């Protein structure tokens, strides 16, 4: 069976302003099979109560999901998304960069 | 404007860990409006857009019956597909089905769709004629024979030309405040030094609906397709979408580069530059 | 709204 590794973007709902509440998003897409493990991290620890969209898929049958949580960005705090999937030998961490 | 309705369905088996998980969602255009998850406590189809909430109890009861029925048929189909592909009972497998309809500005059927995939690969699709089938392999040809014998395509044609279009039109009316509103991108250009000699110009498009957009960079009015980094369009989480396009530019040459934005919501296409 | 009739492969 053919497998497809997820694309991953980590980003905020609104342009980040330090001290102002916002949403942190991790969008995983283009993957198969559908089981996937996604964490949002604040200084390397799992953020609790992250929500996610219901499983859906694109024209080419590959899957996509949005994981999100409320967050307040600061100068110092480091945010990231950790993704694991059968196509990955180890979990992939993508750092949040407010300029991307 | 033209519009679409789609129902998406996924079952994933989990041998030794109970029955398959079934998730189905419905969309009008790029708007999610209904969902059902078989693992929820006493599962019901639930609304996900304000304009569907007004449908009465009988609507939700019938939807829930169909969703529960589809979970059952998907369980059966996953067992059948193991046989068709001589597969053991040990592995997880995936069954997907999509169907729905496209309509033009005047509400007429443009195209109907009904297709299945197994383990991420095309399985069987209803053709555009809504009368004949495309089977991907000899297993799907078994299904094709069964569905031809039962005149399934005729059933689907009737649904797709009829109820699919009629209910899509009803939803477009009831949801006219949102479904028939295109929100233009809010745009700006940022500047990111790489060295003393070059920097990245990033052209942002935020808060737009629907997802369709065109974002390009030009240099002296000439397209820079090969040297533009373009990220995949991504959901903001509030119904809207985001995208950006970036080019690497020599220091001081920034005014020669223009970002061009086309979107249904814009009064006119935009031309933007970095503004120090 | 969804199609009512069932279908199996």
């Amino acid at each position: 069976m053919i497998q497809r590794t997820p694309k991953i973007q980590v980003y905020s709902r609104h342009p980040a302003e330090n001290g102002k509440s916002n949403f942190l998003n991790c969008y995983v897409s283009g993957f198969h099979p559908s089981d996937i493990e996604v964490d949002l991290l604040k200084n390397g620890e799992r953020i609790e109560k992250v929500e996610h969209s219901d499983l859906s898929f694109s024209k080419d049958w590959s899957f996509y999901l949005l994981y999100y949580t409320e967050f307040t960005p600061t100068e110092k705090d480091e945010y990231a998304c950790r993704v694991n999937h059968v196509t990955l030998s180890q979990p992939k961490i993508v750092k949040w960069d407010r300029d991307m | 404007g033209s519009h679409s309705m789609r129902y998406f369905h996924t079952s994933v088996s989990r041998p030794g860990r109970g029955e398959p998980r079934f998730i189905t969602v419905g969309y009008v255009d790029d708007t999610l409006f209904v969902r059902f998850d078989s693992d929820a406590a006493s599962p019901r189809e639930e609304p996900r857009a304000p304009w569907i909430e007004q449908e009465g109890p009988e609507y939700w009861d019938r939807e829930t019956q169909i969703c529960k029925a589809k979970a059952q048929t998907d369980r059966e189909d996953l067992r059948t597909l193991l046989r068709y592909y001589n597969q053991s009972e040990a592995g997880s497998h995936t069954l997907q089905n999509m169907y729905g309809c496209d309509v033009g500005p005047d509400g007429r059927l443009l195209r109907g769709y009904h297709q299945h995939a197994y383990d991420g690969k095309d399985y069987i699709a209803l053709n555009e004629d809504l009368s004949s089938w495309t089977a991907a392999d000899t297993a799907a040809q078994i299904t094709q024979r069964k569905w031809e014998a039962a005149r399934v395509a005729e059933q689907l044609r009737a649904y797709l030309e009829g109820e699919c279009v009629e209910w899509l039109r009803r939803y477009l009316e009831n949801g006219k405040e949102t479904l028939q509103r295109a929100d233009p991108p809010k745009t700006h250009v940022t500047h990111h030094p790489i060295s003393d000699h070059e920097a990245t110009l990033r052209c942002w498009a935020l808060g737009f609906y629907p997802a369709e957009i065109t974002l390009t960079w030009q240099r002296d009015g000439e397209d820079q397709t090969q040297d533009t980094e373009l990220v995949e369009t991504r959901p903001a989480g509030d119904r809207t979408f985001q995208k950006w396009a970036a080019v690497v530019v020599p220091s001081g040459e920034e005014q020669r580069y223009t970002c061009h934005v086309q979107h249904e919501g814009l009064p006119k296409p935009l031309t933007l530059r970095w503004e120090p | 709204r969804r199609r009512w009739r069932r279908l199996t492969v």
